[PDB]
């Protein structure tokens, strides 16, 4: 196991997906806004669909 | 441009993300992309221009 700050490990992802890393950290917070926003989503649907 | 920077301490390199070869940093290895103010945990310092003895 190799440790690597978080924001870090999603520009390797955005930079494996074809998007440089730039357009994270310049979007940072509004990322982390929709990461969050979505997790809470999915838990309502869950809760809410039987 | 590829890779992730490091610092041991007192110099800063940027290395290849699976294997440490640290350099030096330059222009040529690392990319501009619009200003200082907006990324979070940006730290000074200074990139070598590969034509600046030239
Ligand atoms: C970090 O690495 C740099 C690479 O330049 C080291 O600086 C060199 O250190 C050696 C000894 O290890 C000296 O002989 C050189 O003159 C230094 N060169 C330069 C350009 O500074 C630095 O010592 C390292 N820092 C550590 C290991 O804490
Ligand atoms: C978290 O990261 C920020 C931004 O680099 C830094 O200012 C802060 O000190 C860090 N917290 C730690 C290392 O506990
Ligand atoms: C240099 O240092 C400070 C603290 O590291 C940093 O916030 C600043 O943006 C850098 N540049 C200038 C011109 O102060």
């Amino acid at each position: 196991a190799l440790q690597i700050p978080f924001p870090m490990q999603m520009a390797y992802r955005f930079n494996g997906i074809g998007v440089t890393q730039n357009v994270l950290y310049e979007n940072q917070k509004l990322i982390a806004n929709q990461f969050n926003s979505a997790i809470g989503k999915i838990q309502d649907s869950l809760s809410s669909t039987p | 441009r590829e890779g992730v920077f490091v610092s041991n301490g007192t110099h800063w390199f940027v290395t290849q993300r699976n294997f440490y070869e640290p350099q030096i940093i330059t222009t040529d290895n690392t990319f501009v992309s619009g200003n200082c103010d907006v990324v979070i945990g940006i730290v000074n310092n200074t990139v070598y221009d590969p034509l600046q003895p030239e």
